[PDB]
């Protein structure tokens, strides 16, 4: 079963699966959101949890 | 303190504290009080407090615990101090 | 200072009970004109010792 | 539901609860799909006035 | 002939609702005022609907 | 498809771990680990029977990876907030009268058997997935597991002699065994591998003569499993240099301390993962004791 982790023993080993992310997972994406500034201010509660 | 100037006096304040509430008729309600007393402490600003004011009935209660769980459930919070 | 404290302390506006006694309220709420018609007399004038 | 963020803490704000009643009445089969995002908005209104 | 089961219904909606605006009290001058007048706009809005 | 007879008693579901040179069975590995018994003590309580209501399968097109998730999370290695978008509950779709979705034999949930892919007999999966659906709702405020207390048990089970485990009491013994350069973490990565599932499905679906008989044969494969995990939540883990070797020591076995910031010699437990192993231990445990 266990294939003896490639890093456990001491033999180099060119070729080995690499899980790389596809074209559908762009990361570091600058994602836009709509921010809503609560109206009032005088209302905005601070204290008590 | 002069027994007189004390009682007489104290009584003035005593008779001042006016706990906001909404009297009822059910023969099982109670009052939680403490929480309330405290809503009064600060002038009804700390949300829990800003709760009772317009919504005073919130304080009466029958199940010693549901009493509070009501407060939380509504203004949604982990704890009140 | 002291007077306007014991007094505004006892409701800033009352309304009237069924047996006509005067029921003051608790908060020292402000008082708008649109609130003029509706069981809520300004409290200063209550003229109650 | 093009999420309508409100606080419901100023009597003039029933305006929004009304948007829905008027809306649900006007196109209810359409409104039905989104009863959830909304049930979602309303309890808040309730936490506030009730 | 003259009743319109539909719009007359919305009419009750502006009351139970309008009524809701009276139970809801406040603690302000702004809140106290606008509440009266919206009780107002709210109604006109309904004849506006009829 | 494919029957059982015993299940874990089958060729491809052999749990090994590899230590020093070749990969050996954890039963043999455990026997290479001793105790330090501290002047403390820990009585075992009584796991509270799990909340009946199994989560709601929830609509979600797509087989989701179950075995990998359940385990990646328990003896993970860096699984962060596990109970968010967590699917574990999607594992309740299997438990039903005549559902279609089968538990792939690779630890994936499919909806409807498919072209060339084994899967446990829907006969037994209906008993496993039956209870572990629960494992889904571990984040639900009103259902969350016991936790801190539930460790009294992982521990006497992992350690304790046949004698302590009989009277409840047992010092909090500290584990030391012979390490070998970053051994605990590696012991663990190796475990994330086991096809856990194959075990559990058998854990709860075997009548009796068979079930108790196996519970005993497999206690060894199981214990190694709690152990890799108990260390996740153990005070300090220190390495002891001796003559030539390094006798690695676990300070306090079976005393969840709530440790949460990334250690190194082991696998951290973000608080969520923490409640989860909490949840996992309770169901699997309440179950081990027929």
């Amino acid at each position: 079963q266990v294939g003896i982790p490639k890093l456990e023993v001491d033999h180099i080993s060119f070729s080995n699966v690499v899980s790389m992310m596809t074209a559908n997972i762009r990361t570091g994406d600058d994602m836009a959101v709509e921010r809503v500034n609560p109206d009032d201010v005088r209302a905005i509660n601070i204290r008590n949890a | 303190i002069p027994a007189d100037e004390l009682i007489d006096n104290l009584h003035s304040w005593m008779r001042s504290v006016h706990l906001l509430h909404v009297r009822s008729e059910d023969n099982t309600l109670r009052y939680n009080w403490m929480l309330g007393v405290y809503a009064r402490s600060t002038n009804y600003t700390t949300p829990v407090g800003q709760l009772v004011v317009n919504a005073p009935a919130i304080l009466n209660y029958s199940n010693p615990q549901d009493a509070f769980n009501s407060v939380f459930v509504a203004l949604g919070i982990d704890y009140i101090d | 200072p002291v007077e306007y404290g014991i007094f505004v302390q006892r409701g800033a506006t009352y309304t009237i009970n069924a047996a006509g006694e005067f029921e003051f309220s608790g908060r020292n709420e402000k008082w708008d004109q649109a609130l003029y018609l509706s069981e809520h007399f300004p409290a200063l004038f209550s003229d109650v010792p | 539901l093009k999420k309508i963020a409100e606080s419901f803490e100023d009597p003039s704000s029933i305006v929004v609860v009304l948007e829905f009643i008027l809306f649900a009445l006007f196109f209810p089969t359409e409104f039905n799909r989104i009863k959830g995002d909304i049930q979602n908005v309303l309890l808040l209104f309730f936490s506030r006035w009730y | 002939t003259v009743t319109n089961e539909f719009a007359s219904r919305f009419r009750t909606i502006v009351a139970t609702l309008a009524n809701v605006v009276n139970e809801r009290a406040v603690q302000d001058d702004m809140q106290k005022a606008t509440r009266s007048c919206t009780k107002q706009w709210l109604r006109h809005l309904e004849t506006q609907f009829d | 498809q494919q029957p059982t007879g015993g299940y874990t008693t089958l060729e491809q579901f052999a749990f090994t771990i590899r230590n020093d040179g070749t990969n050996a069975t954890p039963t043999q590995f455990l026997q290479l680990l001793s105790w330090e018994a501290t002047e403390n003590e820990l009585v075992k309580k009584t796991i509270p029977t799990p909340e009946t209501h199994l989560p709601s399968a929830r609509n979600v097109p797509g087989n989701v990876y179950i075995e990998d998730a359940i385990t990646q999370a328990l003896f993970g290695i860096s699984a962060q907030n596990v109970n968010a978008h967590g699917y574990f509950s999607r594992l309740s779709a299997l438990a039903l009268p005549n559902t279609s979705a089968r538990l792939g034999l690779d630890g994936v949930i499919y909806n409807s058997e498919t072209i060339n892919i084994p899967f446990y007999d829907p006969a037994a999966v209906a008993n496993f997935a039956a209870t572990y659906a629960k494992l889904g709702n571990a984040s639900t405020p009103r259902y969350r597991a016991d936790m801190i207390d539930i460790y009294a048990h992982v521990g006497l089970e992992l350690a304790g002699t046949d004698a302590e485990r009989a009277a409840g009491v047992m010092p909090v013994k500290r584990a030391k065994f012979d390490s070998w350069e970053g051994s605990l973490i590696s012991l663990s990565r190796d475990v994330v591998n086991w096809k856990i599932l194959a075990f559990l499905i058998d854990l709860c679906s075997l009548e009796g003569e068979a079930l108790r008989a196996f519970k005993t044969r497999n206690r060894d494969v199981f214990r190694m499993m709690l152990f890799i995990m108990s260390t996740a939540v153990a005070a300090n883990v220190v390495n002891r240099k001796v003559t030539k070797r390094v006798d690695r020591v676990l300070e306090y076995i079976g005393v969840n301390s709530m440790r949460t910031a990334g250690r190194t010699a082991t696998i951290t437990y973000d608080l969520s993962r923490h409640e989860f192993a909490a949840k996992f231990l309770q169901l699997t445990f309440t179950r081990w004791n027929a």
